[PDB]
C-alpha cells in the first residue's frame, strides 16, 4: 500500500534526509503525466468486460482441456470463479497503474495465490498465459486513439505492460 | 572437488600450485558458506522437489507411466522417484564440493550403459532433471538459482 | 493505544466473493431470529458452545449466560463475549498458549477464518497485554468482518471451510488448533511411554525397508497421479 | 451436495448427537424413492441422445434468430452449434445424476451455483436452456411417481435458471 | 423437538430455498413410520397401567435397599412408592410420546435435558430408571419392526442416562 | 462429505458420460441391502455408550499407566476428555456406515487428530488399541442375533471392520 | 488453577495495570492463612492413611450393597476394593493438595471438572463419595481455625459432587 | 501460570504421594519470607515509571544508532512501541517475583518475543541490553535502605537477577 | 556346526575322522529333515512369538519398560523386539546347524560387555529368551519341542 509519493516519502525517511530536488524534478514531471497516466486507466477501465470475456474466449480456445470434463475450469461453478479469479486480476492492475505503484498489486494477490493455486490444483501456467493474453489486449485497447488528442504514451505502455509482466510471473 | 582439481592438475605438471589455482581455491574457501545455504535449501524441500518434479514429468511425458514404458505401476514408480531422488542427492553434493566431480565420478559415467540395460529413454530422465531444475530454481533466489542451475544444466548435458 | 501496524491480508476463500448455492459441506447457521423454542435455544447454546470450546462439560456451562440468553436481554454476540471472558476459557485456553497462539486460535474461532499471516497476530497481539483480555475481545467483536458475516445474533462459524464439489474441505479449526500448545505438552512431560504398542509396532529386521529400497518412496508413488 | 443421507448425517453431525429414528425413516423414505428412480434413470439414458437433439430443434425452433444472426454466442455456425447440444447433454445429464442421487444437490453443484453470473457474462440468455428443458419434461416419456420427480427436477432447475 | 418434518423445514429455512424432493422422501417415509408406530402406541396406551407397576417391582426386586433404609429419596415409605410409580409413569408416557411424534425430540424436551442435574441434586441413581426401561423394553409385548424402534427409543433413553 | 450415490455420480461426472448399467446394478442391489446396512447401524447405535464404557473399561485394565499419576487419563477432566474423544470416534463411525462411504469419516476425522494427539502428547498407541477393542466389540454386538429375522451381514462386517482399522490406522 | 496468587495476577493483568495495594492486603491474608495450614497438611499427611481405611469402612457401612451385589463398579471383589480406596486416597489427597495451594484450585482441575461425566458413564454413585468426605471432615481430627477451613474445602467438594 | 506451593504441589501429584516434611519446611520458610520478597517488590513497583525512562535514557545515549534516522527506534510511534515493549517486560517481571515463579514470565513473553522480535527486524541485542540495564537499576533501586526496618533482602537479589537474566536470554 | 566340530576336532589331534564322529555325522545328516522342519516352524511364525514374548517378558519385569528402565518409549521397545527378533533368527540358525557355533561365534560371545555397555539388564534378556521359549516350545510337537529348547537353553544359559 504506497503511492509514487509515498515511495518517495518513505525512501527520503529511510535517508533520513529531506527530499533531493531531482526527485522532486521527477516527481513534477510524474504530476505532469500523472493524468497522462490515468486517462488511459480510464479507457482501460470502460472496457474490463470485454477484456475479460474475450481473454477466457482465446484462452479456451488455445487450451480446450479446462473446458473438458475433469478440467479444472469445467464445472459451471468452477467457470465462474475462473472470471472472477480473472476480472480481480484485471481490477488490482487498474489500482495499481492508478496508484502508480506495484505495492498494491503485490499486497493484494500475489504472495498468496501462487499457494493457493497450487493447493487448490489450479494450473498456473493457464491464467498465467490468460493474464498475458488480457495484458496484450488491454495495451492494445489502451495505445489506440478514437477522438483522443495524440501524446505518447510510451512509459504508461512500458508501466502496464511491467504491472502485467509482474502479475503473470508472480502467478507462475 | 575445486582442492582435489586444482592439485591433480599440478601435480601432472610436475609442479606447486600456481599463485592463480591458489586464489581459485580461496574464492572457493570463501564462497562455501553460500553453497552450504544453497545446500540446505535443496536437502530440507526435497519432498515436494521430488514430487513436484515427478507430477511434471509424467504429465509432460506419459508414455513412461503408461502400460509398455518402463515406469509403469506403483514400485516402478516409486523407483523411478528413487532415482530422481538419487540424481538429487548428487546436486547437492555438487553443490557443496563446489565441481561435478562428485555427480561425474558417482552417476554420471556409465549412466547410458546402465539405463540402456535396463531399457530406459534416456530423454525422459533428462526430462525429470529438467523438471527438478525448473522447481528448483523456482524455490531459490536469482543468483542462488544460477549456482544451482549451472549443477542441474552440468547433469541434463551429460545425459545428452 | 497507538494504532496497530499495517500487515497484508493474504489471499483466502473467504476474500472472495464466492458462487455457493445452499449446500451440505456449507455449514449450519443458527440464529436467534428463526428459533424460539426452549428445545430450539438449547440446540443453539450446545452449537455455541461447539464452536467456541470444542466440548463443554456440565461444570464449564455458564446458568448466567445462557438463562439470560432465552430471555432476548442479551444477544448471541454478547454470549460469544460471555463465553471468550469466562474464566474456564480463560483457563484452558489463555492460559496454556503462549500469547501469539491465543491470538490466533481465539481469531481463528471468533472470525470464522484463519489470520491472515504471522504479522497480523503480531499485529493484534499487543492490544491483549496492553488493555486487558477484555478489551481485546471488545476490539475483535465489533470489526467489519464480524459484523458483515454474523451479526448480533448469530453463532460464529468456519466460513467457505469446504468448497463445493470437493471431496475434502479443509481440517476443521476444532480438530485443526488444540487447546494447547507443544510448551505446556513439554511443561506436562507427556510423550508416554508405550511398551504394549512395540510389541505390535514390531516388525522384523528383514522386513525394514534401507536406504537402497523403494519401499520408502512407494508412499509417493501411490500418491502421485498418472495419466492414463 | 444435498441429498437425503449426506443431509440427514449433517444434521445428526451439526446437532452433536447419534443416529433416531428420524434418519432412519429417512432412509426407507430414500430407498423407496430409489426403487423406481434408478430405473428411471437407466430409462433416460436410453432415450438421452434424441432427446437432447429434439430440445436443440425446439430451441432453433422457438428463438429462429439464434440461427440467423453473426455472433459467438448464437448457434449460427457450427461450433454453436457443437457447443451448444453439449449443453444440452450436460442438462440432460445432470438430470439424470439428480434422479440417481436422489436430491437436487448435482444440478446444485454443477449447474445452478454459477449459471447466472455465467449467462450475464456470455449474453446467453436463460430461456433458450428453459425451452429446452420443458421440451425434455414434455417428451421424456416416463409414467408415474417417476415421471412425476424427473419433472419436479427439471422445474427446479427452471425456477433456478428464471 | 427434533422431529423430521420440523427438522426437514429448518434445513429448507437455514439453507434458505424452498422445498426439494429430499424433503417429500423424508415425508413418505415419515408416513411409513407412522402408518405403523401410531398403533403401536395405542397399544402401549392400552398396556400402559400393568407395565407400570411390573417395572416398578422389577425396580424394587434388583435394588431391595430402596425399600428399606429410611430416606425421602428412597421409596420406604409410601410417599416414595406414589412419586417414583409417577416418574415410572412418565417415562412411559414419554416414550408414547416419542412413538406418536416420530422422533426423540418429546424425550428429549421433557426429560433428558435436564436429567443429569436432576439425579445429582436428589441423590436419584439412574440405574434405577435403566432397570424399569429394560423390564419395559422387555414386557411390552409388541412384535416386528414397531417392537424395534419401540426399543430403539427406549435404548435412548438408556444411553441418554448413563 | 459424499454417500455411495453421490460417489458414484462424481465418478460418472469425472469420467464425463452417463452411469454405466453394471454400477445402477450394483446401486440396486445397494438400494437393496442399505437397509441391511443400515439394522447393524441401528442396533450398533442403541448401544454405543455401553461400548464406550466397556472400551474405557478394558482399555485401562490393560494400560493402568494412564490412570497411574502423571498419565495421560489420569485427571478427572482428561479422563472425560478421552470419554469423549471416543464417543465421537464411535459417532463418526456410525455416521460413515449410515452414508455408506468413509469419506465423512475421513473429512471429520482422520487428517487432523493424529496431528492433534501429537501436540497434545496423546499416546496414538491407546487410543489404537482402544478403537480396535471398540471396533471389535461393535461387530460383536451387531452380529450377534436376538430377536431379528436371519439375514446375512457377511458383507457389513466387512464394511464396519473396514471403517474401524481406517480410523485406528488413522489416529496411530 | 484458582489460587489467591495467581488470581490477584489475573486481575492486574487482564485490567492491564501494576500491582496495587489490593494484592498486598491479599499476599499478606494469604500468607497468615499458609502460616497454619502447611502445618495442618502435614498432620493430614500423618494421618491419611487411617483416614482412608475408616472412609472405606464407613462407605461399606453406610451402604452394605455394594459388598454384596456382583458388578465390577461395586467393591464386591478384591479390585474394587484397591481402586476405591485408591480414589478414596485421591480425594485425600486433592484436600491436602488445596491446604498447601491455598483454594480449591488443584481439586477443581483434578477432580471436580470431570467427574460428573465421569460418575454417569461408569454407575457410580456420588453419594459414596460424600459419605466418605463426611466420614473424614468428621474424623480428622485437626482444630482451630485449620480445622474450620479444612472443613471448608471438604465441605466444597460435598457440593460439587451433590 | 504457577505459584510456588502450585509448583510443589504439581510436582507432588506427578510424584503422585503426600508433600514431604522437607519440602514443607522449606514452604514455611518461603511463606517467612515472601513478606519479605515483596516489600522488595513493592519498592520495584513505586519506581517502575523512573526505571524506564532511565533504562532507555542510558540505551538510547549508548547505541544512538536508534535515535537515528533508518533506526529501529527512530520514528515517534516506534519509540512509544519501545518504551511500551520495556514496560511490558518490567511488569511481567514484577509479576513473577511477586508469584515467586518464573513460569508466568515464560508463559506471557518469553516464547514469542524472541520470534516477534525477529520477524520485525528488531535487533534483540539492544533490548537484551537495556532489560540488562533495567534489572541492574531495579535491583540497585531495591537494595538500599530509606526509612525501612533491616532485612536479609540478598536471596532475593538473587531471585531478582535471575528473572532479569531470563528475560535478557529469552530476549536474546 | 557338526561337520566344523568333528573336523577340527580330528584337526588338532592329527589324525582323520574317527568311525565314531562319523556315524555323529551320519545320524546329524538324516536328522536334517527334521532340522529343517523346526527351522521352518520357527521362521513362519516370528511375528507371533516375537509379540507375545514381549508382552510376556513387559508383563514379568514391567520396569525395564517404565521411565527409568532401558526399553523405555517408542523407538526403545522397537529396538527390544529387534534384538529379541536377532536372538530368534541366531536360535533358527543353532537348529539348522546342528550345534550351538553360530549362536555362540555371532550372538553370544561378548554379550556381557555389550549390554553392559549398552545399560542393559541381562536378567531381562534371559527373561525375554525364556519367553520367547515359551511361546515357541508351546507351538511344536514334543521332541520338536525339545529339541528347539536345547538351543534356547543354551541362549539362555549363556546369559547368565
Ligand atoms: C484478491 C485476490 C484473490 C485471488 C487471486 C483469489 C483466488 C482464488 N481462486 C480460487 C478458485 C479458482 N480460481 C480458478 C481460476 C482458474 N483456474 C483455472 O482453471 C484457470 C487456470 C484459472 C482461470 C484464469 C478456478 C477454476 C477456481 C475454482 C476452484 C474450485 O472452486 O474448486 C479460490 C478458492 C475459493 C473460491 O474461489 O471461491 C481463491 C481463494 N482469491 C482472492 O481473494
Ligand atoms: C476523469 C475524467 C477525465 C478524463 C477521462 C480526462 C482526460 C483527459 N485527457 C487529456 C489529455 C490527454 N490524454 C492523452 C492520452 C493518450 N494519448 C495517446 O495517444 C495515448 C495512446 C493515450 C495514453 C495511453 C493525451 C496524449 C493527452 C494530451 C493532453 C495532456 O497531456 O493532458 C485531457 C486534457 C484536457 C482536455 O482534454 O480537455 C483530458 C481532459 N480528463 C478528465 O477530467
Ligand atoms: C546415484 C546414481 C545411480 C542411479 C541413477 C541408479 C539407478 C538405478 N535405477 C534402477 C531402476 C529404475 N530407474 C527407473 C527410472 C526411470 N524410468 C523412467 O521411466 C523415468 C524416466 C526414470 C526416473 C524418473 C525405473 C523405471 C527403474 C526400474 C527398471 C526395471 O525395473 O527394469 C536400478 C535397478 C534397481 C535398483 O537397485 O535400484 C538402479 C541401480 N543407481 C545409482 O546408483
Ligand atoms: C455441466 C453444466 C455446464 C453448463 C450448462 C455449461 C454452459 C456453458 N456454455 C458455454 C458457452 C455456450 N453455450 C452455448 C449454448 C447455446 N447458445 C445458443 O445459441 C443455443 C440457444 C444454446 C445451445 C444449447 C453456446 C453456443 C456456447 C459457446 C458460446 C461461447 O463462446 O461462449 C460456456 C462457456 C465455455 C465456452 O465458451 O465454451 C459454459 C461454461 N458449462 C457447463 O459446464
Ligand atoms: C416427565 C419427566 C419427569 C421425570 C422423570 C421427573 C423426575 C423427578 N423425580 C423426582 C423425585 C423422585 N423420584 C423418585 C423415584 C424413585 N426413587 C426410588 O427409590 C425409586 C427407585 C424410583 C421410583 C421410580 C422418588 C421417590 C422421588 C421423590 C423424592 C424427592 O423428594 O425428591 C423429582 C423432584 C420433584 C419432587 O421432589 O417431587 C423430579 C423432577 N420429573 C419429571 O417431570
Ligand atoms: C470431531 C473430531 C475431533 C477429535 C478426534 C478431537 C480430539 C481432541 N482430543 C483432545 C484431548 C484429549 N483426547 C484425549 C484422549 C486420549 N488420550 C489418552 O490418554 C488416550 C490414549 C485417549 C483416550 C482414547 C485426552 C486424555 C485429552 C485431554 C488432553 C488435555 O486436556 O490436556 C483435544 C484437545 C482439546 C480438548 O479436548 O478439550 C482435541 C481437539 N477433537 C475433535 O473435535
Ligand atoms: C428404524 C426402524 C426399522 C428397523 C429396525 C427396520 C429393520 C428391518 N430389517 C429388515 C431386514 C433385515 N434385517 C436383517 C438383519 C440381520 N439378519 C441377520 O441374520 C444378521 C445377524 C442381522 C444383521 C447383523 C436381515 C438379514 C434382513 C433381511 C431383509 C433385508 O435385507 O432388509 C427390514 C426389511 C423390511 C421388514 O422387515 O419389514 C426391516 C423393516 N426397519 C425399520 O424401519
Ligand atoms: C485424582 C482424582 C480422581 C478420581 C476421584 C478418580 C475416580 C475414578 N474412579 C474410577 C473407577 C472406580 N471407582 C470406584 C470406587 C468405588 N466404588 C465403590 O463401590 C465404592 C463405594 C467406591 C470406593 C471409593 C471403583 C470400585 C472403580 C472401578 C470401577 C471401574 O471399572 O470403572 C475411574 C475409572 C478408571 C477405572 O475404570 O479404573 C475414575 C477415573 N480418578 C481420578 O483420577
Ligand atoms: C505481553 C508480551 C508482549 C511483547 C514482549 C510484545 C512485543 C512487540 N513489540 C512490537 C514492536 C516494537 N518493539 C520495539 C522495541 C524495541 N525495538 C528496538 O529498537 C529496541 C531494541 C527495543 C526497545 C527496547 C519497537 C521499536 C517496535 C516497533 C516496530 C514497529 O512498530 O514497526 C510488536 C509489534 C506490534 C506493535 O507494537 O504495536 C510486538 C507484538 N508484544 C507483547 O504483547
Ligand atoms: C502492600 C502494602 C504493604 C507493605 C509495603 C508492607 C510492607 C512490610 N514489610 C514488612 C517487613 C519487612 N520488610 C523488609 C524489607 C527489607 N529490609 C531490608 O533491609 C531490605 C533492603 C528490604 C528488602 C529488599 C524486611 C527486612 C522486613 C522485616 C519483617 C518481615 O520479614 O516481614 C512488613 C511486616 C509487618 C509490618 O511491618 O508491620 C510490612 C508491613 N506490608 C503491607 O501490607
Amino acid at each position: 500500500m504506497f503511492d509514487i509519493f509515498t515511495r518517495v516519502v518513505s525512501q527520503a525517511d529511510a535517508r533520513g534526509e529531506f527530499i533531493s530536488s531531482d526527485k522532486l524534478e521527477a516527481l513534477k514531471k510524474v504530476v505532469a503525466e500523472g493524468t497522462k497516466r490515468s486517462d488511459a486507466v480510464s479507457r482501460m477501465t470502460n472496457n474490463a468486460s470485454s477484456i475479460v470475456t474475450n481473454a477466457a474466449r482465446q484462452l479456451f480456445a488455445d487450451q480446450p482441456q479446462l473446458i473438458a470434463p475433469g478440467g479444472n475450469a469445467y464445472t459451471n461453478r468452477r467457470m465462474a470463479a475462473c472470471l472472477r479469479d480473472m476480472e480481480i486480476i484485471l481490477r488490482y492492475v487498474t489500482y495499481a497503474t492508478f496508484t502508480g505503484d506495484a505495492s498494491v498489486l503485490n499486497d493484494r494477490c500475489l504472495n498468496g495465490l501462487r499457494e493457493t493455486y497450487v493447493a487448490l490444483g489450479v494450473p498456473g501456467a493457464s491464467v498465467a498465459a490468460g493474464v498475458r493474453a488480457m495484458g496484450k489486449a488491454a495495451v492494445a485497447i489502451v495505445m489506440d486513439p478514437a477522438g483522443v488528442t495524440s501524446g505518447d504514451c510510451s512509459s504508461l505502455q512500458q508501466e502496464i505492460e511491467l504491472y502485467f509482466e509482474t502479475a503473470a510471473k508472480a502467478v507462475e | 572437488s575445486i582442492v582435489t582439481k586444482s592439485i591433480v592438475n599440478a601435480d601432472a605438471e610436475a609442479r606447486y600450485l600456481s599463485p592463480g589455482e591458489l586464489d581459485r581455491i580461496k574464492a572457493f574457501v570463501t564462497s562455501g558458506e553460500s553453497r552450504l545455504r544453497i545446500a540446505e535449501t535443496l536437502t530440507g524441500s526435497r519432498e515436494r522437489i521430488i514430487k513436484s518434479a515427478g507430477d511434471a514429468l509424467f504429465q509432460k511425458r506419459p508414455d513412461v507411466v503408461s502400460p509398455g514404458g518402463n515406469a509403469y505401476g506403483e514400485e516402478m514408480t516409486a523407483t523411478c522417484l528413487r532415482d530422481m531422488d538419487y540424481y538429487l542427492r548428487l546436486i547437492t553434493y555438487g553443490v557443496v564440493a563446489g565441481d561435478v566431480t562428485p555427480i561425474e565420478e558417482i552417476g554420471l559415467v556409465g549412466v547410458r550403459e546402465m539405463y540402456k540395460s535396463l531399457g530406459t529413454p534416456v530423454d525422459a530422465v533428462a526430462q525429470a532433471v529438467r523438471e527438478m531444475k525448473a522447481v528448483a530454481t523456482g524455490m531459490m533466489s536469482g543468483d542462488d538459482a544460477a549456482e544451482a542451475g549451472a549443477y542441474f544444466d552440468y547433469v541434463i548435458g551429460a545425459m545428452e | 493505544t497507538i494504532p496497530l501496524l499495517q500487515y497484508a491480508p493474504s489471499s483466502q476463500n473467504t476474500r472472495v466473493a464466492g458462487y455457493t448455492v445452499g449446500g451440505d459441506e456449507q455449514p449450519f447457521v443458527f440464529t436467534t431470529d428463526n428459533v424460539i423454542s426452549d428445545s430450539d435455544f438449547d440446540v443453539l447454546i450446545n452449537a455455541a458452545y461447539r464452536q467456541i470450546f470444542f466440548h463443554a462439560f456440565k461444570c464449564d456451562r455458564q446458568q448466567l449466560l445462557e438463562s439470560q440468553l432465552r430471555n432476548g436481554q442479551i444477544t448471541v454476540r454478547d454470549f460469544i463475549r460471555g463465553l471468550l471472558l469466562s474464566e474456564t476459557f480463560i483457563d484452558s485456553f489463555y492460559n496454556k498458549n503462549s500469547n501469539y497462539r491465543f491470538v490466533e486460535q481465539c481469531i481463528q474461532r471468533v472470525l470464522g477464518r484463519d489470520p491472515f499471516s504471522e504479522q497480523e497476530k503480531i499485529a493484534w497481539s499487543i492490544v491483549i497485554c496492553t488493555k486487558g483480555l477484555a478489551a481485546f475481545v471488545d476490539q475483535l467483536l465489533n470489526t467489519d468482518e464480524y459484523m458483515e458475516n454474523f451479526g448480533y445474533d448469530t453463532v460464529p462459524y468456519q466460513r467457505r471451510r469446504s468448497l463445493a464439489s470437493r471431496e475434502q474441505g479443509e481440517i476443521p479449526f476444532n480438530i485443526k488448533s488444540p487447546r494447547y500448545d507443544a510448551y505446556y505438552r513439554s511443561q506436562l512431560g507427556f510423550p508416554q511411554v508405550v511398551w504394549q504398542n512395540a510389541v505390535r509396532r514390531f516388525r522384523t529386521p528383514d522386513r525394514v525397508p534401507q536406504a537402497g529400497d523403494p519401499a520408502l518412496f512407494l508412499n509417493m508413488a501411490r500418491s502421485a497421479q498418472i495419466p492414463k | 451436495m444435498k441429498t437425503p443421507l449426506t443431509e440427514a448425517v449433517a444434521l445428526a453431525d451439526s446437532q452433536g448427537r447419534f443416529l433416531s429414528n428420524t434418519e432412519l425413516q429417512y432412509l426407507y423414505g430414500r430407498l423407496r424413492q430409489g426403487a423406481f428412480a434408478l430405473e428411471a434413470a437407466q430409462t433416460l439414458t436410453a432415450k438421452a441422445d434424441t432427446l437432447v437433439n429434439g430440445a436443440a430443434q425446439a430451441v432453433y425452433s422457438k428463438f429462429p434468430y439464434t440461427t440467423s444472426t453473426p455472433g459467438n454466442n448464437f448457434a449460427a455456425d457450427q461450433r454453436g452449434k457443437d457447443k451448444c447440444a453439449r449443453d444440452i447433454g450436460y442438462y440432460l445429464r445432470m438430470v439424470t445424476y439428480c434422479l440417481v442421487a436422489g436430491g437436487t444437490g448435482p444440478m446444485d453443484e454443477y449447474l445452478i451455483a454459477g449459471v447466472d453470473e455465467i449467462n450475464r457474462t456470455f449474453d446467453l440468455s436463460p430461456s433458450w436452456y428453459v425451452e429446452a428443458l420443458k421440451h425434455i419434461k414434455a417428451n421424456h416419456g416416463l409414467t408415474g411417481d417417476a415421471a412425476t420427480e424427473t419433472n419436479n427436477y427439471i422445474d427446479y432447475a427452471i425456477n433456478a435458471l428464471s
